[PDB]
């Protein structure tokens, strides 16, 4: 099964 | 004067979010990074699908091309920056040292230099050809959002959640400016004009700033957009009005009027936050692109 949170990018995420 | 962009062509391929567009120095292309660890380049008039730059280990953040249009060069979660031959797809070298991700990068105007920033808080100078870091700044106190040389390749300006943006002396590393208005929400966005008296500054409270470098005073406030969550790209567009182009979180491209600080356009079409927006060197031709429920860039053509 693929991870349940591909890893993507830091701008595409929301930092808090 | 209002501009009339009209949508030309929507680019689909990233198989994720794109993260960034930029269009060649020599206007011939549009390069895109992506989470989907790719870079993808794109003709920039005619929207066709050119070829694929792969390499890094995961998704990458921004990108950056040289001034001769030949390299690329990349910002990445592997902690890692690249720099890449376009026509080779070869990674030239491969910039180690940032402890955190990678998430901002240009090159100077020379382009004998690349600064990057980084969630590891730092803003790092390095030697294109030798792929060496020349100066590690302790630049901020939070992940640094955005890096720029203004025109001259003299100044580095940065910004970061911290709240503040600094100017930092190339040659020696050392800070020369830090500016703050009357209050400090996170920063997620800044950039020299290109005359480089200016500095454009994006909040995360809904709010671009223009700022004149000298006088240390902000002069100009831009607002109607949805900014408090991402570091959406902003641009000054030059090559016909003057105006002042970003993304949004309400999926729109804003266009504003820069003297008079009116919204004069807002294009429609995405499906997911506009994180990146770029203009081209000579045409009045606008880059958009999307996060992960879209996927895709848009260019964007007006008359004026």
């Amino acid at each position: 099964e693929p991870p349940l949170n591909p890893h993507g990018s830091a701008r595409a995420e929301v930092h808090l | 004067v209002k501009p009339n962009y009209a949508l030309k062509f929507t680019l689909a391929g990233h198989t994720k979010a794109v993260s960034s567009v930029k269009f060649s120095p020599n206007g011939e292309w549009l390069a895109s990074s992506s989470a989907d660890k790719l870079i993808k380049i794109w003709g920039a008039y005619d929207g066709k699908f050119e070829k694929t730059i792969s390499g890094h280990k995961l998704g990458i953040s921004d990108v950056a091309w040289s001034s001769d249009s030949n390299l690329l060069v990349s910002a990445s979660d592997d902690k890692t920056l690249k720099i890449w031959d376009v026509s080779s797809g070869k990674c030239l070298k491969t910039l180690k040292g940032h402890s955190n991700y990678v998430f901002c990068c240009n090159f100077n105007p020379q382009s004998n230099l690349i600064v990057s920033g980084s969630f590891d808080e730092s803003v790092r100078i390095w030697d294109v050809k030798t792929g060496k870091c020349l100066k590690t700044l302790p630049a901020h106190s939070d992940p640094v959002s955005a890096v720029h040389f203004n025109r001259d390749g003299s100044l580095i300006v940065s910004s970061s959640y911290d709240g503040l943006c600094r100017i930092w002396d190339t040659a020696s590393g050392q800070c020369l400016k830090t500016l703050i208005d009357d209050d400090n929400p996170p920063v997620s966005f800044v950039k020299f004009s290109p005359n480089g008296k200016y500095i454009l500054a994006a909040t995360l409270d809904n709010t671009l700033k223009l700022w004149d470098y000298s006088k240390g005073k902000c002069l100009k406030t831009y607002t109607g957009h949805k900014n408090e969550k991402y570091c959406i790209f902003a641009n000054f567009s030059v090559t016909g009005g003057k105006w002042i182009v970003s993304g949004s979180e309400d999926n729109l491209v804003y266009i504003w009027n820069l003297q008079t600080k009116e919204i004069v356009q807002k294009l429609q079409g995405h499906t997911d936050v506009v994180i990146s927006t770029a203009c081209h060197p000579t045409e009045n031709i606008i880059a958009s692109a999307a996060l992960e429920n879209d996927k895709t860039i848009k260019l964007w053509k007006s008359d004026c």
